[PDB]
RNA sequence: GGAUGCUGGCAUAAUGGUUAUAUGCCGCCCGUCUUGAAACACGGACCAAGGAGUCUAACGUCUAUGCGAGUGUUUGGGUGUA
RNA sequence: AUGAAGAGCUUUUAGUGGGCCAUUUUUGGUAAGCAGAACUGGCGAUGCGGGAUGAACCGAACGUAGAGUUAAGGUGCCGGA
RNA sequence: GGGUUGAUAUGAUGCCCUGACGAGUAGGCAGGCGUGGAGGUCAGUGACGAAGCCUAGACCGUAAGGUCGGGUCGAACGGCC
């Protein structure tokens, strides 16, 4: 009789998606990335800074 | 005593009056649609009177109910009144206009005995 | 006065061609037309017999009859709010096979070949054509292809 | 009657369903069949081909009793026998007792062969008949004896 | 607002609730809409729709038609169903022992079917004998055999029976019907 | 005046027909009169048929 | 008093209200206008074919 | 026939399995999305390191919104909008990107705003304004049983598998997107950003391809 | 898979309705022909009552009913509480 | 490929058969709020917000109400900002 | 588009659920309001006051219109099919 909106009403959110419980448990909305030591070549930077 | 009902909504408590019933006496106030080719009322220009239409209709739960919450039922005698013996919380009696004073006494007495509400318990009373 | 005749407004349409006047090559007469064949209509102006009305120039129809020198073609013609079927008796000089049907039937037999080939192993042919999809990822190298920078040029007269 | 008529519904509306531009008028295209060879020609040719002109041969003082020749098809031909004896005659498919059918007393002048009487003999008295009808009768085993 | 693709508020175009005020037909409808609602059988829906039909869409069905229908293979012991009236036909001389369910029977049809050893049945007794349409055979009568249909589609080169009261020579047999008189249609 | 596909009607009412319209309201009374006349004649020829 | 002679204004709207339907295509179309020399043989060939299938699955 | 305990418990047990399946499928889809993002990131990085350029894949999906009212539309755009199911202003639909559809969009460019949607706005749209075409009716989704009943043929069990078939344009995108009723969006809560809508997004307007700026607009409209 | 709990005041013209007036904003005279009427286009000073798609002969399509290869009692006769 | 809001079919009948405007193509004409054609969209038959004011322009099409957001157009006062 | 005859109670054209839609001249169709008279019924109202008339008094209905109260009046009049 009434459309309850997920993205509020955690109960309807969990009715639709059971993964929403562990998404919040692991904080997958704030996942950190593995650091990387990659550096661009000189051609990329000199072409970018070219006039 | 009335049956529980919602708040009664009307959506137009003002009587729809004919265009120019205020301007000409020959033009009565009973609603007539304007059927004219250049009628501002037919064309619904801003600032004109409102026309009756079905969106103004009353809720079917609160239709035909008086503010007391009863539906009016005309009666001319105790036999017509007794039809509302088991319907006192829904229907209220209205004594007809052409009923005599001495019979109004009987109808009101029987209605008080049976618990029936009467909308006009003052017509043709002397004192 | 007005003028709406049979060959009205046909000046350039029933023109023959540039450097292709004269008689018609014999392939037009050696071609073979069976009932159900799809044919396009293009009137030759040098053969005045068996011509189509200008309406049917560039129209494609289906053969319904075959005679000594002519061919019976069915066409669909818009007349107001509907289509009417029209029967023309056209000499074959004004008639050539449509290549669309040949290119469809080649695909028909190719799809049949693919289906028979891949039913021996059940690998979900997916024979339907598909539109041109978006192009996939790729990598572009600058080895010998360093970017060449450009700039808008000023205004000059050039006269 | 008057109250189920659209005239009652047009009350209030100016033109009574006839329009404001066209203005229902007395006889704007003529009276009757006026204009058959003129402004009503397309109708008379689309829906009444053959209305204009005279075709054939005249007959002065034609009486419609010289041409009284009502037709009976073979397919019925036992309706002229009552239900009481029809089954009798149909199961006793025999000569020496064959039923007689005066089609004239029933009100028919000609017999025609539409289809499939049974193989029972029948005596058929008729003013006129057809080739196929008589063929079928005598193939069933009967006979057509003519009368006047 | 809406850019509407279809016509709004359009009736289906199909009859419900037959406009005949016959109470017995209304009772048959009350039964067969229930059966169509709860039996999962298409026969009930067919019969219910047919009970809505008009007289010209309910043409009579001849006993000779029924005999044809039973001369099919596997149709001799079937129950024939006519949503309409059954008329007699003297052009047949044998009739089988079938049972026939119909709204109305003429006296001659009833007598023929009974004399042949069969029984004449109503659509309510058909409902208890065959609630899902067991072993049934629905017959409809001819619709284009009418007189009005002769005139439907009147025009040049259609051959469609002009509307005319008096027939004979000198009634629409002239110009427009023969090349000697102008043209032929 | 000629219009959609309808039969050609020959209705002969281009004279002053409303002056000559006999409506036989007298059907019943005239039957009563015939019966009374037969009765009177029978009584007058009382043995005869 | 001159008037407007001709315009095709509104005619496409009118046609497309209930319009540009293809007429339709049936199986077994008419043999009308087809060569009589072909029709005359097709009659006999179909007769013979019906006879042959009848006698075949007789 | 007590039947209030045994069959109720069996139904609950059967639902527990479907929810487990949905949970694991959704975890898999998350792992898929995050890897698909991280890998194109690292590919751009590696091409920069090698002195090359990474040309990202052209998008397979657009979200189209009707930006113009219904009056005064020529017939070809009117038909194309009816075919994309954009029959009212601020109605939205997902479109598979192909040569057959880009030309449709070029025809209806002055009447729509379109671009490339993100998982976030797809998910928000399907969860807030999520309506299915069941027996020609607009049913709010509100539960995975509707989707399992009307798309279980096509392996789809959940609103999340539906979102997946949308964004990772699958074999059954046609059927999923047709099941989805056109999104009925409000006007943007912060406004359109420009003073004047019916110029191109490039010329300072609102219509046309705003390739990745459509997410902001749609989130303001939803 | 749609609001319940607690508390207070009044229990009456207090809320509300109607009506007149004031205020803010809007609001051109109806009907009519016309592409276009507020029109410097026509009718209308006011009021009451009257006042305009009817009946018939023959028909068409549709619908309903009755019977159904038949159908139509009512020109007429018989009878009658006429 | 996309969409189908059900597809197809028939019967009967009303009103109408004075048109006009805008973008663009175009004929006559010095030109015209002129005359005449082509395509679409509109007015006619349509109120609403805007263009002070306006049949047609912009925006948008209307059951009755509430809340929110906006289109076009605007934010010195008249006038909401 | 669907659901619902099950016994006991009232209305199957009923009740209920679900979704969408709602501009309109000419014109078409449908459902209703009101008037004079006819058949039937309410063993209906009525000189203890019918009908009519007046009533910035009240109620019902989107409306057509209906109902009531008060005043005047004097002989008849209504509801439903
Ligand atoms: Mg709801
Ligand atoms: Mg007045
Ligand atoms: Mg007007
Ligand atoms: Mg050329
Ligand atoms: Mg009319
Ligand atoms: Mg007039
Ligand atoms: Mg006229
Ligand atoms: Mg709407
Ligand atoms: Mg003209
Ligand atoms: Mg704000
Ligand atoms: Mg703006
Ligand atoms: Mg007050
Ligand atoms: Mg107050
Ligand atoms: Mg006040
Ligand atoms: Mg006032
Ligand atoms: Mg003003
Ligand atoms: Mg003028
Ligand atoms: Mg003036
Ligand atoms: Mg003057
Ligand atoms: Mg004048
Ligand atoms: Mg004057
Ligand atoms: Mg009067
Ligand atoms: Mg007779
Ligand atoms: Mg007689
Ligand atoms: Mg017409
Ligand atoms: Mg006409
Ligand atoms: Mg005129
Ligand atoms: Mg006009
Ligand atoms: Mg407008
Ligand atoms: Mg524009
Ligand atoms: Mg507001
Ligand atoms: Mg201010
Ligand atoms: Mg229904
Ligand atoms: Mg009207
Ligand atoms: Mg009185
Ligand atoms: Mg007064
Ligand atoms: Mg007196």
């Amino acid at each position: 009789v009434l459309k309850k909106n997920p993205l509020k009403n955690k109960q309807v959110l969990l009715r639709l998606n059971p993964y929403a419980k562990v998404f919040a448990a692991e904080k997958l909305g704030s996942k950190k990335a593995e650091k990387t030591g990659t550096k661009p070549a000189a051609v990329f930077t000199e072409t970018l800074k070219h006039d | 005593a009335s049956l529980p009902h919602p708040k009664i909504v009307k959506k137009h408590t003002k009587k729809f009056k004919r265009h120019h019933s205020d301007r000409y006496h020959r033009v009565a106030e009973n609603w007539r649609k304007q059927k004219g080719i250049d009628s501002v009322v037919r064309r619904r220009f801003r600032g004109n009177i409102s026309q009756p239409k079905i969106g103004y209709g009353s809720n079917k739960k609160t239709k035909f109910l008086s503010p007391s919450g009863h539906k009016t039922f005309l009666v001319a005698n105790v036999k017509d009144l007794e039809t509302l013996t088991m319907h006192t919380k829904t229907y209220a009696a209205e004594i007809a206009h052409n009923i005599s004073a001495k019979n109004r006494v009987v109808i009101l007495a029987r209605a008080k005995a049976l618990g029936i509400k009467v909308t006009n318990p003052k017509g043709r009373l002397a004192l | 006065g007005k003028s709406h005749g049979y060959r009205s407004r046909t000046r350039y349409m029933f023109q023959r061609d540039f450097r292709k006047h004269g008689a018609v090559h014999l392939s037009t007469y050696l071609k073979v037309y069976k009932v159900g064949d799809i044919v396009d209509i293009k009137a030759n102006g040098s053969i005045q017999k068996g011509m189509p009305h200008k309406f049917y120039q560039g129209k494609t129809g289906v053969v319904y009859n075959v005679t000594k020198s002519s061919v019976g073609v069915i066409i669909n013609k818009m007349v107001g709010n509907r289509y009417l079927e029209k029967r023309l008796n056209l000499r074959v000089e004004h008639i050539k096979h449509s290549k669309c049907r040949q290119e469809f039937l080649e695909r028909v037999k190719a799809n049949a070949a693919k289906r028979a080939e891949a039913k021996a192993q059940g690998v979900a042919v997916q024979l339907k054509r598909q539109p041109a999809q978006p192009r996939e990822s790729r990598i572009v190298s600058t080895e010998g292809n360093v970017p060449q920078t450009l700039a808008p040029v000023p205004y000059e007269t050039f006269i | 009657p008057s109250r189920f008529t659209k005239t009652r519904k047009h009350r209030g509306h100016v033109s009574a369903g006839k329009g404001r531009i066209g203005k229902h008028r007395k006889h704007p295209g003529g009276r009757g069949m006026a204009g058959g060879q003129h402004h009503h020609r397309i109708n008379m040719d689309k829906y009444h081909p053959g209305y204009f002109g005279k075709v054939g041969m005249r007959y002065f003082h034609k009486q419609q009793a010289h041409f009284w020749k009502p037709v009976l098809n073979l397919d019925k031909l036992w309706t002229l026998i009552p239900e009481d004896k029809r089954d009798q005659y149909l199961k006793s498919a025999s000569k020496e007792t064959a039923p007689v059918i005066d089609t004239l007393a029933a009100g028919y002048g000609k017999i025609l062969g539409k289809g499939r009487i049974p193989n029972v003999p029948v005596i058929v008295k008729a003013r006129f008949v057809s080739k196929l009808a008589e063929e079928k009768i005598r193939a069933a085993g009967g006979v057509v004896e003519l009368i006047a | 607002g809406i850019d509407h693709t279809s016509k709004q508020h359009k009736r289906s175009g199909h009859r419900t609730a037959p406009k005949s005020d016959n109470v017995y037909l209304k009772l048959l409808v009350k039964l067969y809409t229930f059966l169509a609602r709860r039996t999962d059988a298409p026969f009930n829906k067919v019969v219910l729709k047919a009970l809505f039909l008009s007289k010209i869409n309910r043409p009579p069905v001849s006993v000779s038609r029924i005999a044809r229908a039973l001369k099919q293979e596997g149709a001799a012991n079937k129950t024939v169903v006519v949503v309409g009236t059954v008329t007699d036909d003297a052009r047949i001389f044998e009739f089988p022992k079938t049972t026939v369910a119909a709204l109305r029977f003429t006296a001659g049809a009833r007598a023929k079917i009974v004399k042949a050893g069969g029984e004449c049945i109503t659509l309510d007794q058909l409902a208890v004998r065959a609630p899902k349409g067991q072993n049934t055979l629905i017959l409809r009568g001819p619709r284009n055999s009418r007189e009005a249909v002769r005139h439907f589609g009147m025009g040049p080169h259609k051959g469609k029976a002009p509307r005319i009261l008096s027939t004979g020579r000198k009634f629409e047999r002239a110009r427009g019907r023969r090349r000697s008189k102008g043209f032929k249609v | 005046a000629i219009s959609k596909n309808l039969p050609i009607l020959k209705n002969h009412f281009r004279k002053h027909w409303q002056e000559r319209v006999k409506v036989h309201f007298d059907q019943a009374g005239k039957k009563v009169s015939r019966r009374n006349a037969r009765a009177t004649r029978a009584a007058k020829i009382a043995p005869r048929p | 008093a001159k008037s407007k002679n001709h315009t095709a204004h509104n005619q496409t709207r009118k046609a497309h209200r209930n319009g540009i339907k293809k007429p339709k295509t049936y199986k077994y179309p008419s043999l009308k206008g087809v060569d009589p020399k072909f029709r005359r043989n097709h009659k006999h060939a179909l007769h013979g074919t019906a006879k042959a299938l009848a006698a075949a699955k007789k | 026939a007590e039947q209030v305990a045994a069959e109720r418990a069996a139904r609950k047990a059967a639902n527990k399995e479907k929810r487990a399946i949905i949970l694991e499928r959704n975890a898999a889809y998350q792992k898929e999305y995050e890897t698909a993002e991280r890998n194109i990131i690292q590919a751009k990085r590696d091409a920069k390191a090698a002195g090359s350029y990474y040309v990202e894949a052209q998008h397979k999906l657009v979200f189209v919104v009707r930006i113009k009212g219904i009056n005064k539309i020529p017939p070809k755009p009117r038909k194309v909008l009816q075919l994309l199911r954009l029959t009212r202003i601020n109605s939205g639909t997902f479109v598979k990107v192909t040569k057959a559809t880009l030309e449709l969009l070029k025809l209806i460019e002055p009447y729509v705003a379109y671009g490339y949607p993100s998982y976030s706005t797809i998910r928000q749209l399907v969860y807030k304004r999520g309506f299915g075409k069941i027996n020609k009716q607009r049913v709010p989704l509100s539960d995975n049983a509707i989707i399992e009943a009307n798309l279980g043929k096509y392996g789809i069990l959940s609103i999340d598998d539906l979102i997946h078939e949308i964004i990772t344009v699958g074999p059954h995108f046609k059927q999923a997107n047709n099941f989805l009723w056109p999104f009925k969006l409000s006007n943007p809560s912060g406004g359109w950003g420009v003073p004047r809508k019916f110029k191109h997004f490039i010329q300072g307007g609102s219509f046309g391809n705003r390739e990745e700026f459509i997410n902001k607009l749609v989130k303001s409209m939803n």
